[PDB]
């Protein structure tokens, strides 16, 4: 959330082009990672409706094939001047794609870190499409040649066979509309059976402390993501971290109920949120006070479709803005979700790109409500 | 003022033939005449009456010069509406006052008047029938037998009030006109 | 002792149109309706009484005028003719 | 054509949410929407269409004071689109066009087609942006030169005593100041002094202000409707009289056929149009100028039965289903109430296919470029279904 990253997303907004999705570059330190052929892996996405941010391996591809040569970037496309300098979208073919395959095939003993990340059930993608510049600028900053400001993504598949999906299907995995949001959530806050009555505020305290110290949220995410695609002994942890994690297993490790997926869903859910935004929801965590917050975030959802305008939401019948703008969620959460609005209605004024942020929002609000009935 | 004036002259002759049939006026020094102005200008839900300002003043002018005195209330909603009338209904000046007018001016349909807050959804309403039932012998006795003028300047409904038919069309004389096989 | 008066009498309403119909207004010169009756008050006050000049308002609206209205006189009860003796 | 086919595999690979991008609908006509070049389209009396671009076939340069243009920009080569073709997009940026509107002033004295536009209430547009070709190509006959047009982006402008351009494309603003005469305003309601909602009250609104004509007057414009379907330039011809009776007023000549059998349902006895009663059918006559040549035959050919409120049922249904218009969505349908039999050469079916449409499952994946055409045809179908009861 600073003000040089705007500009990147400014020079990437004017063409967008509906061919995919068009990531923006995430550090312009880190855009040699996000090279053409360079991979990416991303943790499994439990849900549909938002995914985590990609971790680069610091790999291209030709170093998991038989042969290491890679290949060849195509498309030198000028896309012309844009404050007046010209950029070059590069693509990778499918014909290439299809050659490379059919050449190289999968290097047998390959365990390095093939085999770290199927004991992980993450799924992993290729730069496929990029989007740099030709020309050194100067504003004091200097911006040079060469570099990547966006990219465009294809994942792969592994097993006995490898193979690249072009076509970003959200269903398959790398390794063995409001409604919706509403029917996951609901198959995720179904089970309560094993909830007597401090279980719940045992991960819900500690959640507020492992909130505020964000690595213990991220290594309980983890290790939840190895007990899932494969089970088995789980090391107890100390702090906040070990005292969520000590409320999950009751068994030795083999947890099989459809239970603990919905933790990890919930975990991901509040791994896509801004530091800022979740400490102060931590320290909104002690409260009752869901019901009006998750209602009203149902109700701007309700609202504020259709998604692909730059649409506005003003608000259910009785606002209560006896405390908006202070720091308020309805103020600072919809701020830091990039959104620019005012006290005085209509409120909510937002464009697409915060669909993915508030969706995440309302998840945590709907399974954070379940604990603590 | 800018009223052409009933000379004495023309009101005592006026006052002679019908004099039963007329009603009578209480002299103008010690009289107090009243009169009540509503109109709503802005609203909620419905649009604004843009130029309502023009028939206030027109209006007021008018109800002044005529040896009224006027009170003018702004952008109410239907029980605000009833409780000026109310209001209005027990100025004592009726008392002394020999005449009065009432003059309302917002939008409207066929059931009534429309309030501030006026919506399809939150109707605010004032019926035909209720001025009248305010302003009556037994709300306000203080203008018994005495003229109870009410103007009504809104939209009894929303059709345009016209319709449209056909009508186009012995000299023994020629035609004069061409072009027949057309 | 007790005397009686009649509960409603001495009523007259003037609306700017027919049941169901519109009423029109501009944004500068102001609402048909009021000009007109402001006119033909401001002219017929010294010699005709106010049922006649609401007689003579609606002849006036008698000419179609594109966005014709016609204005009605409704629940009259008066018993008596109402002059107003502008200048009395 | 075969060059629209391939025009829009161009414009999918790298379209823009830049704005709007209108594909260009004759390869032989294509030469003629080049940048600085003028588009007139007639007035759009709805917002949920606006009636096909009508080529004026001039530059913009020869209405203004100094005869020159200037210059195009943004030699931006699109790269190659599969079947291995390089484009270039060509723009004109508003510096430019503030610089020019600054530097040479309005040809005061110009009578010649501004003044014929005016006096039609068309709106008038100018080439803004272009995506043209580089390589002249052969596709396998067809063979596109270098420098030929595919698709382009316009801005409107508006005149007076003074010119101008929008480049942010608002919906709302006429080309010329039209006959401000009684500015009037209804002390009712009048609906606005919203999505889909605005189309049932455009249309509602429309069929109801048309009340107000005798039951024959109603039904002679209805027959003579019908017959005046099969004549598209007696569809023009009257749509451009209600245009000048409208935007401009005075007197309206007659015309002969049935076009002027509707019209004696207009004039006065004087030779004026009746704005109140000559809008609603100008907006349905529009609505009709954007419909498909068989789509407005068969639906000619379903006036004499009863038998178009099943069809404005059916595409209610469709429309009130394919919300969001944004997403490619789909509806399902009834057959049931129908049941006669539901294929393809059904007349529903015929109906919603020209309409930008493609049994059991929803055969239609709705599309963007398909609201226009079904917000029209549904428009229509209401409209004559309002003319007897």
């Amino acid at each position: 959330p600073s003000a040089f990253e705007k500009v990147v997303k400014n020079v990437i907004k004017e063409v967008s082009g509906s061919r995919g999705d068009l990531i923006p570059v995430d550090s312009l330190r880190n855009s040699t990672s996000f090279r053409p052929y360079c991979l990416l892996n991303r943790k499994f996405s439990s849900s549909r409706f938002w995914k985590p941010r990609y971790s680069c391996v610091n790999l291209s591809i030709k170093d998991i094939l038989e042969p290491s040569a890679v290949s060849d970037v195509v498309d030198g496309n000028i896309q012309g001047r844009v404050a007046s300098m010209n950029v070059c979208i590069l693509r990778v073919t499918q014909k290439t794609w299809e050659t490379m395959q059919h050449e190289r095939h999968l290097q047998q003993p390959e365990n390095k870190i093939l085999q770290q990340l199927r004991s992980r059930g993450d799924d992993l993608f290729v730069v496929t499409e990029v989007l740099q510049t030709k020309e050194e600028v100067q504003i004091m900053v200097t911006i040079p040649a060469g570099s990547i400001l966006a990219f465009r993504v294809a994942q792969l598949l592994i097993g006995s066979k490898w193979d690249i999906l072009l076509v970003s299907d959200e269903k398959q995995r790398t390794f063995e509309d409001f409604q919706g949001l509403y029917a996951e959530v609901k198959a995720c806050s179904s089970e309560l059976e094993s909830l007597e009555m401090e279980l719940r505020q045992q991960i819900l305290v500690n959640i507020g402390k492992i909130l505020q110290d964000q690595p213990s949220m991220e290594a309980l995410e983890a290790s939840l993501g190895q007990g899932l695609c494969s089970g088995g002994q789980v090391e107890p942890l100390d702090g906040p971290a070990g005292c969520i994690l000590e409320c999950l297993v009751l068994d030795s490790g083999e947890l099989v109920p459809e239970l603990a997926a919905p933790i990890f869903y919930l975990l991901g859910a509040l791994a896509v949120l801004s530091e800022t935004q979740q400490q102060l929801l931590a320290k909104a965590l002690e409260t009752t006070v869901l019901s009006k917050q998750l209602e009203l975030v149902k109700h701007v959802l309700e609202q504020s479709t259709p998604w692909q305008e730059q649409s506005s939401v003003s608000l259910p019948t009785v606002l209560l803005g006896d405390c908006w703008d202070e720091k308020n969620p309805t103020w600072v959460l919809l701020e830091e979700c990039g959104l620019r609005l005012q006290v005085e209605s209509p409120q909510v004024h937002w464009e697409p790109t915060s669909l993915i942020p508030t969706s995440a929002l309302y998840a945590s609000l709907f399974l954070l409500s379940s604990l603590g009935q | 003022g800018n009223v052409k004036l009933c000379s004495l002259e023309e009101a005592q002759r006026i006052w002679k033939q019908k004099s039963a049939e007329i009603y009578p006026i209480m002299d103008k020094s010690s009289r107090t005449r009243l009169a009540l102005i509503i109109c709503n200008e802005e609203f909620d839900s419905i649009p604004r009456r843009t130029g309502a300002e023009v028939d206030i003043t027109g209006m007021t002018m008018l109800l002044q010069n005529l040896g009224y005195s006027v009170d003018v209330k702004k952008n109410l909603t239907a029980s605000d509406m009833t409780t000026e009338l109310e209001a209005f209904a027990h100025r004592p000046e009726h008392k002394t006052s020999d005449s009065t007018f009432l003059v309302f001016m917002s939008h409207g349909i066929r059931e009534g008047i429309c309030g501030k807050k006026h919506s399809e959804q939150v109707p605010d309403i004032l019926q035909l029938n209720a001025i009248f039932n305010m302003l009556n012998t037994k709300n306000c006795p203080s203008l018994k037998d005495k003229p109870k003028v009410i103007i009504i300047q809104a939209a009894r409904g929303d059709s345009p009030g016209v319709v449209w038919f056909k009508d186009s069309v012995x000299x023994x004389x020629x035609x004069x006109x061409x072009x027949x096989x057309x | 002792a007790i005397k009686k008066a009649h509960i409603e009498k001495d009523f007259i309403a003037f609306c700017s149109s027919t049941p169901d119909n519109v009423s029109w207004r501009h944004p500068t010169m102001g609402s048909v309706f009021i000009g007109r009756l402001i006119e033909h008050m401001q002219e017929y006050a010294c010699s005709c009484d106010v049922e006649e000049i609401f007689r003579k308002v609606r002849f006036s609206f008698e000419q179609p005028d594109g966005r014709a209205q016609m204005p009605t006189t409704e629940r009259v009860t008066l018993t008596r003719c109402f002059y107003l003796f502008p200048g009395h």
